[PDB]
């Protein structure tokens, strides 16, 4: 999906335009009113960023861990054996 | 030599299985060849063959909302505030894509446009209560 | 031989236990194939009981759909009278779905969200331009039987229906009416 | 209690063993045949500009099961919420004195 | 074990809809009031989400550690 | 074993007389020497800010390094 | 690329020079509005930077972290054995 | 390796009656003029210890924390 | 090199005699104006320090990370 600038995402969501966004450690899946999507980084850690969402009343969504399996170390050590 | 009868005939069944494709739920698209507009298609049991065509989805059937706002200026030199919104879908997915670029921001500058029009003539009370519609 | 009829019975049962679908007691479903709704010569099959049990098991698969009675929640927002006068009104819609294949194509996967989205919408849209007409006092008396029935009618009722999206609405009440803080002191 | 299999009705049961041999079969028994409360309270409006304090307190009962399961779900909301409605109809359109004196009847 | 998100969590906390939630990680297992219950993640690191709880008078469990398994990866570099 | 908010509360009335904290663990010690435990669900900048308000005596732990021992143990023992 | 100082480099964004800049952890990429290019480096952790940054109108711009490819993971892990 | 209390610790700077500390990790190496030797320990992160530490002009120094080169672990290694 | 205080540091600060400073992860590496040079060392993490420096109009640099040599994958995958 076409990366945009940061800049350009607050800039997005100052003016009514976001509707649902996913969390990822820094990593960011947007969906606007018009149906299209993108994907975006936040570069450094940010104080500021949930509450400025959050008061503009957009949708926000997080997403559970990934566990590793332990069947995954048998494989990995027991390749050999 | 069947060595290479075998691989030439692996290889374009590859590319052949590789061909087919899916459309999800009811979505229009455009799929031309080489750039040249060739037609549309409709959802599930498509083929594209590699490297002469390309697929375009549209996602028609969405609902699509957009919004509107700003701190105006009112016939008999006063100072309103308002909002907006509008709801609006996609018929022909050809010249939604070929006419302009980013065609949503077009809809937004002009409703701007339209709603200052709109509101310019009229007077204070008449903003307030009676003639909304 | 046995490992013959063994396997044979091995890849029946698979083809039962990946086949079945099972439609609980009110939860109406939808069929997709894959982009082929299969959409017959009249409108598209609904599915509501496990009857033709049996689905092609691994290329399609098919949602569920909740058909009860589901309810719609708001906030408080302010409005105005032609007295000037503001108050603050709460309220809430019962909704149902009318016409399936409609609603599903159209809502974009069928989640409540953005059904709540557009009801919210053209619901503070018809209130806010129907009370804004009548006076300080006839919102308090008789609000019910012209307000509310009103307004469900005009909702409900081509596109721009409110149903053309696929959604029947069954009534529409108000909760509470406060006063701003200033004119609540007055008083 | 409410049974079901292939995904549809089986009978009410009156409580028993019920002696049967599946398991695949799904009983809902969480339904209750017992009196239960709800209350309500506000700051409602008077006819007159005036404002009043009243509460009440309902007291309800479920006769056909599936009609309270398979319906508008969440039964104590729909109740409450629209409760409170019905007590803003009607104490409306009674002054602040006569609501003061003739509460109860 | 439905999903919520966290903007409705945020919803149902400012209006006092819940009396109880254990907290974990960044998952928490919500139950409001009525006694219904769910799960939901918190995005990022929040500073003010225990004020929210505290200031509103909503009673909120913490719980203890799990310590992480380790015969499971003593066999594996055994056997 | 005792609610986090409700330690708060019992920090509010000034009847703890001194505290043992480790890690996200607290170990009570009020007026009456009930004992219990309590967890810190999350970082928390004012917990430290409101005991030191209320002159409620307070104590560090060290590390619980562990043994070296253990290490080139763990390292040769399988 | 000639590396320069922060402090210069703060100073001179406060003069209105600069219009893009690419974050990974400690390394900043800068263009500057003249079309040049250099790298700087952040000394630690900045809690005001990325304010410093948007409040007076640069494009910033955040990018991926570079996961270690599985394929090459593997073998690597393999290549011992 | 008398173990005097970090809060016991703050309230005998707030007496204002230590005159220097050598820092490393989470222990307190802090000195009075009796040249009393004595400890505490980190009970979370503190922001304004440094702040109340500059208001006493106390001598503070710490240490680069020393780390095994690679000999030893690796030799374990090889061993 | 002479391992100097913190609170030394700061204060010569305060009173404007550095012209650089190099920053290493908790090392510092200093040259002052009138071309002494010494060492110090950051007890914990600063929320001012950066900003102090910074005013005052000190310079300030610092270098890339210590990245590990290919050579030890190379010594890991055979040992």
């Amino acid at each position: 999906g076409r990366k945009v600038d940061y800049s350009t995402f607050l800039q997005e969501v100052n003016n009514d335009q976001v509707r649902e966004a996913r969390i990822n450690g820094r990593e960011i899946n947007v969906t606007k009113k018009d149906s299209n999507r993108y994907t975006t980084y936040i570069p450094v850690q940010d104080p500021k960023l949930l509450d400025n969402l959050l008061t503009k009343n957009v949708k926000v969504v997080g997403e559970p861990p990934e566990e590793p399996s332990l069947l995954a170390s048998i494989f990995i050590s027991w390749f050999p054996m | 030599g069947r060595v290479v009868t075998i691989a030439a005939a692996a290889i374009v069944i590859i590319w052949a299985a590789s061909g087919f494709y899916t459309i999800k739920e009811a979505e229009r698209g455009v799929v031309t060849r080489f750039g040249k507009f060739s037609h549309l298609v409709e959802p599930g049991l498509n083929w594209k063959p590699t490297f002469i065509d390309e697929v375009k989805p549209v996602n028609v059937e969405a609902v699509r909302e957009l919004a509107a706002s700003g701190v105006m200026l009112t016939s008999d030199e006063n100072v309103v505030r308002v909002e907006m919104n509008v709801q609006y879908r996609v018929t022909n997915p050809e010249k939604y894509l070929y006419s302009v670029t980013s065609p949503d921001d077009s809809l937004r500058q002009a409703t701007d446009s339209a709603l200052r029009g709109v509101i310019g003539k009229y007077t204070m009370d008449r903003i307030l209560t009676e003639g909304r519609t | 031989m046995r490992k013959s009829v063994i396997a044979i019975i091995i890849i029946v049962l698979v083809v039962l236990y990946m086949s079945v679908f099972v439609v609980k007691e009110g939860e109406r479903g939808i069929t997709l194939r894959f982009g082929k709704v299969l959409r017959d010569d009249d409108n598209k099959p609904l599915v509501y009981e496990p009857g033709l049990h049996f689905k092609i098991p691994f290329i399609e698969t098919v949602k569920m759909l909740d058909a009860r009675i589901q309810t719609m929640d708001n906030q408080a927002d302010r409005f105005v009278t032609k007295e000037k006068k503001d108050l603050i009104v709460d309220s809430y819609i019962k909704w149902r779905i009318s016409d399936f294949s409609r609603y599903y194509l159209a809502t974009g996967g069928g989640d409540i969200s953005q059904a709540e989205v557009l009801l919210k919408r053209k619901f503070s849209d018809r209130l806010r331009s129907e009370i804004g007409r009548l006076d300080v006092k006839d919102i308090v008396t008789d609000s019910r039987g012209r307000l509310t029935l009103e307004v469900r009618d005009a909702l409900n009722s081509n596109p721009n229906s409110m149903a053309a999206l696929g959604i029947e609405v069954v009534d529409v009440r108000i909760k509470q009416i406060n006063l701003p803080t200033e004119v609540s002191e007055a008083i």
